[PDB]
């Protein structure tokens, strides 16, 4: 009764003298009597009453305490929200990001908290292993680090190559591009523009000729390609490849 | 429970048809035709499509998508086509195989697709690309892919398994690596797989089941060779996956066989619950032939999604199972299995193909082709509104009045899917088209006009104020009465689909597939989308697969109602759940394993007060009481 009408603590001291001091500990708690209820928290282990007495300390501004606190009550998303909030730990936040295996909204929550550091390609492999991999593809290719997000990529799906592509190649980087152009399963695009590559990347286009033999124009304009290329070069090269093509 | 519709269907071809298909999709199944000369196309209407697919080169096999509208055939000469209806587009494969393309699967994901020729040449594709080849000894029947149960790094969905007639099975992917197991041998029929046990079924002419049991390493025999007493026709043999671990055999005879690998338990489904349905039926000015109640079976075909398996008679009558049991788990005894009334035929059945769209069934008995459709009670309450979907056509609606309750019969021009009020007006939604009616309440007499019909196509529809939200597995959109789009907005991919939707008051509610759960106002003229989106998901682990949602009247409490797949284990779980959109915690209640929760009701104008259904699940209770009972209890005198 007397809790129901306004006084609160007198209901807890008379809950403690009463034999049952569950509800006085969390009245304790909802209270600022957070030194009566130490001792309480100590020798009970309620998991909800260790959350609320971590919400009230997070909410009197103890930032160490409602950490540990959350830490031993394994509710460890409030434990990257206290880092936002104070600590801004993000290295211990990854740490405790990979022991204890987030799932997709705690790989939202970390692609939140990578927001507030301006390189985000952290961002970048959280969200591949969010899995969540259509707004971080336009993300990625936006913020113009569409190198490593594609090369996580390259074996997932193939229905946007081209885009990829093109915005790869805007970058004025064409050494890892034509990588990816071989690895996209094109043949068609990946011979036609390994036409433009320079000699030295032959050789990994020879290998492509290992990997595609079903095609037969790739070996056909590689060499008339080379016929008229610059001054004559080394035969012996040549002849290696012309004697692997068969 | 529910009402079985069948349509009748004019195939209007002087050539025999071969094949029949059914589409998939979720929403607007089509059906396809395959006949020594021309390919056919059909829609859910039942009409010939205007766009022909037939082709000189002869057509041999088509396969279904299944979860896209993306067709699959395999010509007479090896050669494969890919073809999407929704935007007529086609592409070609020339060197596909050399020899006749036998049978085509695709894996759940849709990914990767496998096809074999007579010659035994296996072709992986990736999409449409050839990928890894394979020769092997004499023609393949079949072939399904295979996850095994191996480490995250190996891994990988490339993996299946091939059985024909060559009694070899080998373990293969795109990587071009063949695991060679072969053993067996004879004329295998069929090859199933099972996840928990990585366990491979092989079902043969022998009448003997093989349980085969292989590891990523070490090869290990079969542990058990299951003898069967089937006095029917062996090659005729067919069995089915139901459920978890059930196994659903029939050999053109008059038993359906049953066997339950946890325990090991064989039961039988019978035709004399026909002899009672004949007997309850043939009661009136019927025109029923003699009872012939040892009739053989010609085709048996399970849907998971209306939980109905169908099989038919050669004398030509269709029946129909219902899976009472709750959870994916599949049943352990006849009990949990209920039969349903059965649809009269012609003639004696050919063939049964399902689609997964409400169970769509295609019945083919000689040259007749016919639909058959499932649907489910359905009953809508609004203030001084009752709405009850009695039949396809006929739907009840009842008017509280204090002299008296008033009742009013509504007949439609066919079938009407779903239904919906809002204390005003009344919405229904067909195949067809879309309807509203307004309801006009007079002692003497009630007369419902329509207000208006659009030609729409939409999942669900929830009327409000003036305004209709039309809902698609991936958008939600609001229609005016004159027909303009205000807004209209998308999902992420990975997020799941939309599967059901429930409203309340002002607040609806929508569950995806990936336990997933949107909560979205409409009190405004446009829905507004309240809080963020929230995975099924605790910070020790996930809790389980959703099943069932309600909503209060305010929208602060969310009662769940969901199944943790204990991976062929516990009966899903008795134990539910309440969301509080405040605290975005999951309070998680427990009650006595004697019932399981099956679908939870929330009170329209109390926010405190719900209410719960449990199912007893009387297995259990005779178990226990079998185990307590026998102990020091022997001869107990009197009031028993």
């Amino acid at each position: 009764v007397c809790e129901n009408m306004k006084q609160y603590l007198e209901a807890a001291e008379l809950y403690q003298k009463s034999g049952m001091l569950e509800k006085a500990a969390s009245l304790y708690i909802e209270s600022k009597d957070f030194k009566k209820a130490a001792p309480l928290i100590s020798m009970i282990k309620s998991p909800n009453l260790l959350k609320q007495y971590a919400k009230a300390k997070e909410s009197e501004g103890a930032y160490n305490e409602a950490e540990q606190t959350y830490e031993q009550a394994e509710s460890w998303e409030d434990v990257v929200r206290l880092n936002l909030d104070k600590l801004d730990n993000l290295r211990k936040a990854i740490a405790v990001l990979r022991t204890k295996c987030d799932t997709s909204t705690v790989c939202l929550m970390v692609a939140n908290v990578c927001e507030k550091q301006g390189n985000y390609g952290e961002l970048v492999e959280f969200l591949l292993k969010a899995g969540k991999k259509e707004e971080a593809f336009q993300k990625a290719q936006q913020y113009n680090v569409m190198d490593a997000y594609s090369d996580n990529m390259k074996d997932f799906t193939l229905e946007e190559r081209l885009r990829i592509a093109q915005y790869y190649e805007n970058q004025g980087i064409w050494v890892k591009a034509a990588k990816h152009f071989e690895q996209a399963k094109n043949p068609t695009k990946s011979l036609k523009l390994y036409l433009k590559a320079g000699d030295q990347y032959i050789d990994d286009m020879i290998d492509l000729v290992c990997r595609n033999k079903q095609q037969e124009s790739l070996q056909q304009t590689l060499l008339d390609y080379l016929l008229e290329g610059e001054k004559p070069k080394d035969p012996i090269y040549l002849l290696k490849l012309y004697d692997k093509l068969g | 429970m529910s009402l079985f519709s069948e349509l009748p269907l004019d195939a209007g071809t002087d050539e025999q048809i071969t094949q029949i298909a059914v589409s998939n999709v979720s929403i607007n199944p089509s059906l396809a035709i395959i006949t020594p000369h021309k390919i056919l196309l059909f829609n859910e209407c039942g009409e010939k499509h205007d766009y022909e697919l037939s082709r000189n080169i002869r057509c041999t096999y088509v396969q279904w998508h299944p979860s896209q509208p993306i067709i699959a055939l395999g010509w007479e000469t090896g050669a494969i086509t890919l073809w999407s209806e929704e935007t007529k587009v086609a592409k070609e494969e020339p060197n596909g195989h050399k020899s006749e393309i036998c049978l085509i699967q695709f894996n759940p994901s849709g990914s990767r697709m496998v096809s074999a020729d007579i010659d035994g040449n296996v072709t992986v594709w990736r999409g449409i690309n050839i990928v890894s080849q394979y020769k092997k000894e004499q023609s393949i029947t079949h072939a399904i892919f295979c996850e095994l149960n191996i480490d995250s790094k190996l891994k990988s969905g490339n993996l299946f398994f091939f059985g024909g007639k060559s009694g070899v099975v080998c373990l293969a992917d795109d990587a071009n690596h063949c695991s060679d197991v072969c053993k067996v041998g004879g004329s295998i029929k069929s090859l199933l797989f099972y996840e928990k046990e990585n366990s491979v079924i092989i079902i043969t002419s022998t009448l003997l089941l093989v349980m085969f049991k292989i590891s990523t390493s070490v090869k290990t025999g079969p542990s058990k060779r299951v003898k069967l007493s089937i006095s029917g026709d062996p090659q005729k043999l067919q069995s089915i996956w139901i459920g978890s671990c059930l196994l659903a055999t029939c050999s053109h005879e008059n038993m359906l066989r049953m066997w339950h690998l946890d325990q090991d338990d064989n039961y039988v489904l019978t035709l004399h619950q026909l002899a009672q349905q004949t007997q309850t039926q043939q009661g009136a000015a019927t025109v029923i032939q003699s009872t012939n109640t040892n009739d053989q079976i010609t085709s048996i075909q399970y849907e998971k999604r209306g939980k109905v398996l169908v099989a038919g008679t050669r004398e030509g009558r269709i029946i129909f199972w219902k899976n009472l049991s709750i959870g994916s788990e599949s049943p352990l005894d006849v009990d949990e299995w209920k039969m349903l009334p059965y649809v009269s035929v012609r003639q004696g059945v050919n063939s049964i193909a399902v689609g997964q769209n409400n169970g769509l069934i295609a019945v083919q008995y000689g040259n007749q082709i016919s639909l058959v459709q499932e649907t489910v009670i359905n009953g809508k309450m609004t203030d001084q509104v009752r709405l009850l979907q009695s039949s396809a056509n006929t739907i009840k609606i009842y008017i509280n009045n204090d002299i008296s309750n008033q009742v009013l019969h509504f007949q439609s021009k066919g079938n009407i899917k779903g239904l919906d009020c809002n204390d005003q007006f009344m919405l229904l939604w067909t195949s067809k088209t879309i309807e509203i009616h307004e309801i006009i309440i007079n002692p003497k007499e009630s007369q419902t006009k329509l207000v208006a019909s659009i030609q729409e196509k939409c999942l669900r529809s929830v009327i409000h104020k003036e305004n209709i939200i039309l809902v698609n597995d991936m958008e939600l959109n609001v229609l005016n009465f004159k027909g303009i789009q205000k807004q209209n907005l998308k999902f992420s991919e990975s997020e799941g689909k939309i599967l059901n939707v429930n409203v309340l008051n002002n607040h609806l509610i929508m569950w995806t597939s990936n336990n997933y759960i949107r909560l979205f106002d409409i009190s405004r003229r446009e829905v507004k989308q309240i809080g963020v989106t929230r995975r099924f998901e605790n910070s020790q682990g996930q809790l389980g697969q959703i099943r069932y949602c309600a909503v209060n009247s305010d929208g602060s409490k969310i009662v769940i109602t969901a199944d943790q797949r204990g991976k062929s284990g516990p009966q899903a779980d008795n134990k539910f759940y309440i969301y509080d959109v405040q605290t975005d915690n999951f309070l998680l209640y427990e009650m006595p394993a004697k019932c399981i929760p099956l679908q939870p009701y929330c009170d329209r104008k109390d926010r405190k007060f719900f209410g719960i259904s449990c199912i007893i699940n009387k297995n259990i209770q005779q178990e226990k009481n079998a185990d307590e009972n026998n102990d020091e209890n022997e001869d107990n005198k009197s009031d028993k």
